[PDB]
């Protein structure tokens, strides 16, 4: 089937950035699918942070100009690789990070309202806890 | 921006009952995008149902799902001890997507 | 305050799959021309659609259409059933030069007439790779003890036809503009039409000749670019011509084998005994490899040594070069195309073998015989694509082979329908509007 | 503009050319010849399953024919400039997928009352 | 009721579910099964545009109940308007009409001929 | 039933065109708004460049075959006027049913 | 009995599918039938059929 891959726990001090990567591995092309990333507060409800589609990466209302995604296309020896870098993070950021994908081939799929879809494929997560 | 209210917080059956998650939005969703999530506690979360009504392939027909205006309603018949974990109710209608509240099912 | 208004002609339109027909405009051929119907473009703003070339159903239906169509003509005319007797082979000699005895043999064998307690011996010329030994020396048909051999029918034609498979009422057709086109993705130029160019069914493998060019550069398509079990093919942005010919003159026999059954084989000989051969240019051969190269290094790094080989081994109309050129099918070497190491007024000639016996669109049970043609035969051709694939390698190094293949002839049609698409048409709707009946 | 020239317009900027797409909707035995009788077959069979619903409902002749049904609030909530001048025709059949049934069922119960009420109008 | 669920009925009840049979006359190769299909879809066109060809020169076409200004005679039936819809069935009218229907087949064509343009064209 | 020996490829295919030859028309007579009508009049004015003949020399004196023959290079156009006045006429029904 | 086939070429690509040899016994084909069921339904049997007769 479609797995999906990611980093791991990574500790990080207040004040510089950290880049989370996630590979895919059953994927055909990411211009046929989107990659939406969200998160989750231990204790606390999800939160959705940003998507890229259509090779068109956008983030949140909240996330705006903090947050950056990037993508590319197949390898020959490489598997899909999508990053996720986040600079001048907070104290508040301790979150169990994952990686979604959509396939949005078809229109009348019903999985995707114009742009904001759902979630059929989860990873693992990764947990970046901040702290001085 | 659409606020969405799960019900009940944390409920508690047995192995053979059937239990109803309602869930309550702010606008009216006349258009049925709503979907329902299971995550265990630990492990990955799993969506059950896309599109309000509708299963996914690979989720058993016990689960079932019903639209109503602003009322979601899911029903779940013939619980096993498998099933105990975290439910969550999910819009996509509008732009952003807003999750639930979550809804732990406990054994008892 | 709002009522529901019933609207017919909506541009709406889902995906779905129907039959197409031929079209085309107007001694037989093999593919119905005469069976066609004698034969605008409209650009669409603000929408688009995704493609996929992979899993598209016309390559399929075109498929089994062409083996229809190739099992139609075969029919009515005479069979060569009785030809598996016990054959008695020599060598022929008559001016013969280096490099050519052994490739052609003079038989001699007995033959039922007409009458039916009567025999007649008679001879014939016959190939290397048309008859095997069994243990002077004795000789029988390779497609005897596996498959029935029938004769070519002498009054068709196997000239490439460009046809136009075109879709009824009620459907559309829509095609992608892009000049960077990879088959696979969102296209933001789509465009309606009523149906596609001319496509020639040209049956070749490891060369796309007579084909269809691209626009602004090389493109490289693939399926699957991390397996090694997946084709590469290749579409140039210029043609590269190339002369094949046939120095023999090969005159005709016919032997009446029965009532109203006639058997064409080949006579005598008149002239000197050459190689048929394919001359290609060297100079733009190199620069072609040099704009392939350049595109392929995209997609597997700058820092990557390229080595292009032969084919390593298997069937004979897979390593080798097969093609059909004045109505007789070539097979050619072609081991001296592919060879050099790419690091980050002269001519090729290539020899080409004839065989008499084609066994067509790997069946096993239904074989062929065609007849000798009159003359001198030379054409030429185009090379517009190439099938290419690549071993596994030890994933530690960046020395990349690639070696020509293929055999399968859906490959050579996914080049020319990679962007055409079959929607179907509802032009009903509803719409809420502040109106009352009478 | 052509065929499906105006696909993606607005709902209010392509009902005006419906008359383009509503007339290229009709128009030995060997391989080319019985794949030609089925799709003339095909598309005599598509024109009337579309003219059949037509007649039924009552509007043989008529693209904008005008109904007596009410429209419900629970089917879309959204007013007359965010649908005519904001939402395709490719979206609009996708919003209320779920509700054409139940519409296509109440456009012929009014039909059938509409003609059986004006057989007590002419009897007087 | 379904479909001929009221042929049991009278003719004043089953004249209210016309749409119900309004809605049922209508809906590869060269085997033994593949042109018996193909028989049955020019057969199921046949049987709609022949019946479709007889409303059209009537002036009754997308019309269930339709009536016009052709008279009933008298000769044809000498019942009331009780004993017609309320008694009789229509398996039962159908065989008193039997030897009258050409004449008010050939009367429902010249009604909706009567009523073209004249002169008024000038 | 349906045998195909020299006369079923001629007695299908002859259904087939009627069927074609009828839908074809119905079709070409319900986009002008006279669905069942022979001596339905139209909206649009008839142009002195196509005829300039008068009412009276039409009507007693001409045949089918030569007005047919006369005026076969303004066929088209007449189509076309008809095709947008039905649709003009319908947009204007639409405008004053909806008030 | 335990039956083997054997394909014999006829010809070009025209085989004979014939049977080889018998692995084992040679015994008889035979089927079997419940005797109170057959007897408890032909006496249903006689008695439906006493009706016309
Ligand atoms: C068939 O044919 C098809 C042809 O059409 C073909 O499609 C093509 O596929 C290729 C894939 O190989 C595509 O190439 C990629 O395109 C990506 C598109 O990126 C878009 O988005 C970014 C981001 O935009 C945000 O930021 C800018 C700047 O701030 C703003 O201005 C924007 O508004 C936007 O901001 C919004 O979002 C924010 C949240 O993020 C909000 O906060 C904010 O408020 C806003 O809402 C843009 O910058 C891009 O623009 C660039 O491209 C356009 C193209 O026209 C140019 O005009 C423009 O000038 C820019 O150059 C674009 O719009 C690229 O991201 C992607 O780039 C990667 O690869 C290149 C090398 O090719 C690198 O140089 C680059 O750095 C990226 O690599 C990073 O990521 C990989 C993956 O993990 C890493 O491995 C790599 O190491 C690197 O990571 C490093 O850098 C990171 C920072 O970038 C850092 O965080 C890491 O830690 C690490 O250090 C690439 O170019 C190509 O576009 C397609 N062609 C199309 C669509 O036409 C298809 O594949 C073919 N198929 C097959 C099977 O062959
Ligand atoms: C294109 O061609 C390929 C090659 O045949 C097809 O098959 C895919 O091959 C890739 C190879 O990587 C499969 O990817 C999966 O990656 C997982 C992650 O690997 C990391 O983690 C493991 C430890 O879990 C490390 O050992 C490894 O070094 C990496 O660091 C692997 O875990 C997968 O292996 C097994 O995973 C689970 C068990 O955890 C099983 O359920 C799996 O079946 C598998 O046995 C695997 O290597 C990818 O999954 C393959 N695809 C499929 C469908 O199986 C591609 O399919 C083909 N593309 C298309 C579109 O067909
Ligand atoms: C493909 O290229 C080869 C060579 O690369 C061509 O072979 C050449 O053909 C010419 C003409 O047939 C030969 O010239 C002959 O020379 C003899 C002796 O001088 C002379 O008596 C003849 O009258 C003729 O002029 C030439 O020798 C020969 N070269 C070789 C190396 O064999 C071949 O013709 C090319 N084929 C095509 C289709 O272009
Ligand atoms: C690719 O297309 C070219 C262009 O049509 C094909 O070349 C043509 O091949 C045919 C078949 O041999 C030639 O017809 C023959 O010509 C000779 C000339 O003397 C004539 O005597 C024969 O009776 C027969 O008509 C045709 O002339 C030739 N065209 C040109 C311009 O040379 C080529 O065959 C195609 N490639 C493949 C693989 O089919
Ligand atoms: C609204 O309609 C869509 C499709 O028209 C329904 O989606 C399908 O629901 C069935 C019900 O089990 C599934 O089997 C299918 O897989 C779904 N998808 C498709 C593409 O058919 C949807 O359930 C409907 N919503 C309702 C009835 O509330
Ligand atoms: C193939 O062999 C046959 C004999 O088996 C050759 O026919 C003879 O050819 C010589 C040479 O001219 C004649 O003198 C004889 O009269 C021929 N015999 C018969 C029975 O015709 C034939 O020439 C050989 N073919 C070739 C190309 O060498
Ligand atoms: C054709 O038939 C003739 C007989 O009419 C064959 O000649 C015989 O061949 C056998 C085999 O060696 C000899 O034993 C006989 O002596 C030959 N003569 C006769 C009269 O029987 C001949 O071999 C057959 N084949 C060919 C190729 O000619
Ligand atoms: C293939 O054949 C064509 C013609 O059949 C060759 O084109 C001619 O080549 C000669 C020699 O260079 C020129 O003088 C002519 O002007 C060319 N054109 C024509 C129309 O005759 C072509 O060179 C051949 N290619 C190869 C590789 O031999
Ligand atoms: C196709 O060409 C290649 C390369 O020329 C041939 O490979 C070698 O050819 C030389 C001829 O000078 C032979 O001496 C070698 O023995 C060949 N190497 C082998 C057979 O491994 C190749 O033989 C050619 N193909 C055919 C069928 O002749
Ligand atoms: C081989 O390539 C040449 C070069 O493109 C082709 O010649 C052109 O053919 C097109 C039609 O296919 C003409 O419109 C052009 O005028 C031709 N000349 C040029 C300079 O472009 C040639 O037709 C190709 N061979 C085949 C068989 O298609
Ligand atoms: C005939 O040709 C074969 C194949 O080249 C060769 O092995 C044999 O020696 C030749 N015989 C004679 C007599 O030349
Ligand atoms: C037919 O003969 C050829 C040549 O000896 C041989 O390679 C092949 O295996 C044979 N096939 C069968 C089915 O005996
Ligand atoms: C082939 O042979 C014929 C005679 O049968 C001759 O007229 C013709 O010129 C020959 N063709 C050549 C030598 O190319
Ligand atoms: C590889 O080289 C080409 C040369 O033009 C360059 O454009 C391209 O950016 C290089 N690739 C990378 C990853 O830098
Ligand atoms: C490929 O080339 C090698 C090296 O010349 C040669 O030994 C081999 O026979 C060739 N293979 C084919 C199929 O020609
Ligand atoms: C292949 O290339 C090498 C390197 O130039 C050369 O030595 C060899 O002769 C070539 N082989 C052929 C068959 O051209
Ligand atoms: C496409 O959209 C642009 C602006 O969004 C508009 O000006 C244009 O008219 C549209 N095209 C069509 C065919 O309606
Ligand atoms: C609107 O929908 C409601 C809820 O299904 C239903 O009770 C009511 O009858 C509907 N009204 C109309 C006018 O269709
Ligand atoms: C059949 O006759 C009974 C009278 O006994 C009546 O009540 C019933 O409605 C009739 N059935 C139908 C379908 O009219
Ligand atoms: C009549 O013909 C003239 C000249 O072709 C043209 O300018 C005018 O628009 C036409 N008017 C009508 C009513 O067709
Ligand atoms: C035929 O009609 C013309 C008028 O178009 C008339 O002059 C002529 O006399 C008629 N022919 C006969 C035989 O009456
Ligand atoms: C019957 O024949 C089969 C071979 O198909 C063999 O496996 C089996 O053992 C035989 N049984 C007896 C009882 O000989
Ligand atoms: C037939 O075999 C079945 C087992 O499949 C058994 O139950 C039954 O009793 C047998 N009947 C007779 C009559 O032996
Ligand atoms: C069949 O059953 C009847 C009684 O039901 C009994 O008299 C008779 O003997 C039975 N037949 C046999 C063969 O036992």
């Amino acid at each position: 089937q479609i797995h999906l891959v990611q980093s791991g726990t990574e500790v990080k001090k207040p004040g510089s950035s950290v880049t989370v990567s996630c590979k895919a591995y059953g994927v055909n092309t990411f211009g046929l699918y989107a990659v939406n990333w969200v998160r989750q507060a231990p204790g606390q409800s999800l939160e959705y942070i940003g998507q890229i589609w259509r090779w068109k990466s956008s983030a949140s209302h909240h996330f705006r100009g903090r947050v950056l995604i990037s993508a590319v296309d197949l390898t020959g020896s490489s598997p899909p690789i999508s990053s996720l870098e986040i600079k001048n993070l907070t104290s508040d950021d301790t979150a169990v990070y994952f990686c979604t994908t959509t396939s949005t081939y078809d229109r009348w799929s019903g999985l995707h309202h114009d742009g904001v879809m759902a979630f059929s494929s989860w990873g693992q997560g990764t947990l970046i806890s901040v702290s001085a | 921006d659409i606020q969405m209210t799960q019900s009940p917080s944390t409920l508690s059956a047995s192995t053979g009952d059937t239990v109803r998650i309602s869930c309550r939005a702010s606008q009216s969703i006349t258009g049925n995008w709503v979907a329902w999530y299971q995550q265990r506690p630990g492990k990955a979360p799993r969506l059950l149902i896309y599109r309000g009504a509708a299963l996914l392939g690979g989720v058993p027909s016990r689960f079932r799902g019903s639209a109503a205006g602003t009322d979601f309603t899911l029903t779940i018949g013939n619980l096993q001890a498998e099933d105990f974990g975290t439910f969550y109710c999910q819009q996509y209608d509008t732009y952003p997507g807003t999750f639930g509240q979550g809804t732990k099912v406990e054994v008892k | 305050n709002l009522w529901v208004t019933v609207y017919y002609g909506v541009p709406v339109w889902k995906d779905a799959e129907t039959t197409l027909f031929c079209a085309s405009d107007a001694k037989h051929n093999v593919w119905a021309t005469h069976a066609c119907v004698p034969t605008q473009e409209i650009h669409l703003e603000n929408v688009t659609e995704e493609f996929n070339m992979w899993k598209n159903n016309m390559v399929e239906q075109m498929h089994t259409d062409i083996i229809s169509l190739w099992d139609q003509s075969l029919k009515p005319c005479v069979k060569l059933t009785p030809l598996c007797v016990t054959l008695q082979c020599t060598n022929v000699t008559n001016n013969i030069t280096d490099d050519m005895r052994g490739e052609l043999k003079n038989c001699s064998f007995n033959m039922t007439t007409e009458l039916r307690d009567k025999k007649q011996k008679v001879y014939s010329l016959f190939y290397r790779l048309d008859v095997v030994q069994i243990n002077n020396k004795e000789y029988r048909l390779i497609n005897c003890n596996t498959s029935a051999i029938t004769q070519a029918c002498p009054k068709v034609s196997f000239e490439p036809i460009p046809i136009h498979y075109c879709a009824p009422a009620g459907f559309a057709i829509l095609k992608c503009k892009d000049k960077k086109f990879n088959g696979t993705g969102p296209c933001p130029s789509v465009s309606t039409v009523q149906c596609t160019h001319g496509i020639k069914p040209v049956v070749s493998t490891q060369l796309l000749l007579n084909g269809s060019l691209a626009e602004e550069e090389v493109m490289i398509r693939s399926e699957n670019i991390t397996n090694n079990a997946k084709n590469i093919l290749v579409q140039f942005n210029t043609p590269v011509q190339i002369n094949c010919t046939r120095p023999n003159n090969n005159t005709r026999k016919s032997i009446r084998i029965g009532p109203g059954q006639a058997f064409y084989a080949t006579g005598d000989i008149i002239g000197d005994i050459r190689q048929a051969h394919c001359n290609v240019s060297k100079a733009t051969w190199n620069e072609t490899l040099g704009k392939v190269v350049k595109q392929l290094r995209k997609h597997f790094g700058n820092n990557t040594i390229i080595r292009f080989a032969n084919s390593s081994g298997g069937d004979l109309e897979v390593t080798t070069h097969s093609f059909n050129c004045g109505g007789e099918f070539f097979y050619c070497n072609t081991s001296g195309l592919f060879n050099s190491t790419w690091i980050s007024n002269d001519s090729i000639t290539l020899p080409c073998r004839i065989k008499q016996i084609i066994n067509m669109w790997q069946r096993i049970g239904q074989a062929m015989y065609a007849p000798p043609i009159q003359g001198v035969i030379r054409c030429v051709s185009n090379i517009t694509g190439l099938i290419l694939t690549r071993d596994g390698g030890s994933t530690n190094s960046t020395t990349e082979t690639f070696r020509p293949g293929g055999g399968d002839m859906r490959d050579n049609w996914r080049s020319e329908l990679y962007k055409y698409k079959v929607v179907k048409i509802e032009p009903l709707g509803v719409a809420p509007t502040r109106c009352k009946r009478r | 503009l052509g065929f499906l020239g105006a696909a993606g317009s607005t709902m209010g900027a392509a009902s005006m050319t419906l008359t383009v797409q509503a007339r290229n909707l009709l128009s030995k035995l060997t391989v080319w010849g019985i794949k030609q009788l089925q799709a003339r077959v095909l598309a005599v069979e598509r024109y009337l399953r579309d003219q059949q619903l037509l007649g039924i409902w009552g509007c043989s002749g008529k693209l904008i024919c005008c109904t007596n049904v009410p429209w419900n609030s629970s089917w879309s909530n959204r007013n007359l400039s965010e649908i005519w001048d904001n939402m395709t025709w490719l979206q609009w059949d996708k919003e209320i997928s779920n509700y054409t049934q139940i519409i296509y069922g109440l456009l012929e119960e009014s039909q059938n009352q509409q003609e059986k009420n004006e057989q007590d109008l002419l009897a007087l």
